[PDB]
């Protein structure tokens, strides 16, 4: 490896990224995405695993240190803590009616 | 590195049947003032619980008992200390070097959690070491694992310093633990409830909190816990004799598939539960 040498024969610094898929649970993945908040808006929403259409609202409740969501009587989700705020969001259906 | 330990008189192994203890968390879901019905890995309100005694008589049973205990789906590992003698536990399937393990252990400094094929030994332990010059213990001599090789998984905590000294009186302390492994992922409860008792841990009910969930696709067949000794001037012996186990026991009652009826509060707390198994009027 001499500096005088031409394309071809200079040293090239080459990384090999081999990808790997075992029955073990996924470790490594990929950098997911994160949108702004959004209140008092007919809005879907996908925080974990989510996929609802409602309204997010501030709500007062407080859940506890680890659980993420929750869910009302009638075994519906009701409310959800933000993943970097972790503040509770309520989750209302939109407005449903006849003309 | 490894070293066994002499001088153990075998005594037969007490049962104690536990209470309504061992219900946990089984989601992450918030419920209030609501009577949920769940069917997951629970541990019955009163069934066999093999009693492990770790005592120091002052002559005439020194007890270490630390066995390999099977792991069919869960074990409720619960610890009545008072001077924290148990560092953590060993899960693996064989404990050998031709398959991966588990390795879950305090050092008093770190919460070392590695998963890779150790070479495991018979008697493993920790020590520490009764200095009278500086007054200080500073535990020494991890013997826990030989050969560590084609790691997987790897994490410590913050630096830190437990107290180490050795409590006399009753078990001002209470540690229980309940291991899962489904899916792939290895889930732990953990709930600390300060008691004072000296045996046959009261009656009452404690909600274990989820703690971490470790995603590791390994096999989890048997376990084993990691115990400490007091080594000090007053000990005769050189190499496998010359220490003392302070007083401490921990519980271990395996997990079975049944139907519990939590209770919620306005606060998402499980306050009581009900195990529709066990008796009528329960059903
Ligand atoms: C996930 O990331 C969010 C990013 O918004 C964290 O929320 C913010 O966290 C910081 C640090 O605790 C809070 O303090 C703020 O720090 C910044 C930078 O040092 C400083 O400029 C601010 O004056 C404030 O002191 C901040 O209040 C908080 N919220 C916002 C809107 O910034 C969140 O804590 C992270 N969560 C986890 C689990 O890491
Ligand atoms: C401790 O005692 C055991 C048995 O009394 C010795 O033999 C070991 O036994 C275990 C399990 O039975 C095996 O996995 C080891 O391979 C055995 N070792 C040997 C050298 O055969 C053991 O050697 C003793 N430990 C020490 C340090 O002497
Ligand atoms: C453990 O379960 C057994 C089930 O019968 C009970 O203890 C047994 O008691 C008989 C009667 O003396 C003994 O022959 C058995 O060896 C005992 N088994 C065990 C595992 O100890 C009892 O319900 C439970 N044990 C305790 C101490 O409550
Ligand atoms: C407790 O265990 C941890 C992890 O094994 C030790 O931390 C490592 O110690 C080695 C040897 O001193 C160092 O080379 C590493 O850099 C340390 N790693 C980290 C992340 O700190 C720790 O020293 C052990 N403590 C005691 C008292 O044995
Ligand atoms: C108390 O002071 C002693 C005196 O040196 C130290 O303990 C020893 O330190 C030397 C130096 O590394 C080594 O032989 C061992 O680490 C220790 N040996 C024994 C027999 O303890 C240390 O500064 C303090 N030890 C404790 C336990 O507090
Ligand atoms: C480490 O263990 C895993 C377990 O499946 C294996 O796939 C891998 O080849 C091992 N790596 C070695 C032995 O270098
Ligand atoms: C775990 O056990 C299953 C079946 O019992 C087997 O298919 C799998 O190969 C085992 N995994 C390891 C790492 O031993
Ligand atoms: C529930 O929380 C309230 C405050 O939010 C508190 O006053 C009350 O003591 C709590 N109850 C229980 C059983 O923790």
């Amino acid at each position: 490896f001499q500096p005088t040498n031409g394309v071809g024969y200079q040293p090239y610094r080459v990384v090999v990224l081999s990808f790997e898929l075992l029955h073990a649970p996924a470790t490594v993945c990929g950098p997911k995405k994160s949108t702004n908040l959004v209140k008092n808006k007919c809005v879907n929403f996908n925080f974990n695993g989510l996929t609802g259409t409602g309204v997010l609202t501030e709500s007062n409740k407080k859940f506890l240190p680890f659980q993420q969501f929750g869910r009302d009587i009638a075994d519906t989700t009701d409310a959800v803590r933000d993943p970097q705020t972790l503040e509770i969001l309520d989750i209302t259906p939109c407005s449903f009616g006849g003309v | 590195q490894c070293v066994n330990l002499t001088t153990r008189t075998q005594l037969p192994p007490a049962y104690t049947n536990s209470f309504t203890r061992g219900v946990y968390y089984p989601d992450k879901v918030f419920r209030s003032s609501v009577l949920h019905s769940t069917q997951d890995l629970f541990l019955p309100f009163f069934s066999n619980v093999t009693w492990f005694h770790a005592i120091h008589v002052s002559g005439t049973t020194k007890r270490f008992d630390n066995p390999v205990l099977p792991f069919n789906d869960g074990v409720y590992f619960a610890s009545t200390e008072k001077s924290n003698i148990i560092r953590g536990w060993i899960f693996g399937t064989t404990l050998d070097s031709k398959t991966q393990s588990l390795l879950i252990v305090n050092n008093a400094t770190n919460v070392v959690i590695k998963v890779c094929e150790f070479q495991f030994c018979n008697d493993p332990f920790l020590g520490v070491y009764y200095h009278k010059n500086n007054k200080s213990w500073m535990e020494s001599e991890f013997r826990v694992y030989s050969s560590a090789n084609n790691c997987t998984f790897e994490y410590v905590s913050q630096p830190f310093l437990m107290d180490l000294e050795g409590k006399q009186g009753n078990f001002k302390n209470l540690r229980e633990f309940v291991f899962k492994n489904i899916d792939g992922y290895f889930k732990i409860y953990s709930k600390h409830t300060p008691i004072n008792l000296v045996r046959d841990l009261p009656q009452g009910f404690s909600a274990l909190e989820p703690l971490v969930d470790l995603p590791i696709g390994i096999n989890i067949t048997r376990f084993q816990t990691l115990l400490a000794l007091h080594r000090s001037y007053l000990t005769p012996g050189d190499s496998s004799s010359g220490w003392t186990a302070g007083a401490a026991a921990y519980y271990v009652g395996y997990l079975q598939p049944r139907t519990f009826l939590l209770k919620y509060n306005e606060n998402g707390t499980i306050t009581d539960a009900v195990d529709c198994a066990l008796d009528p009027l329960s059903e």
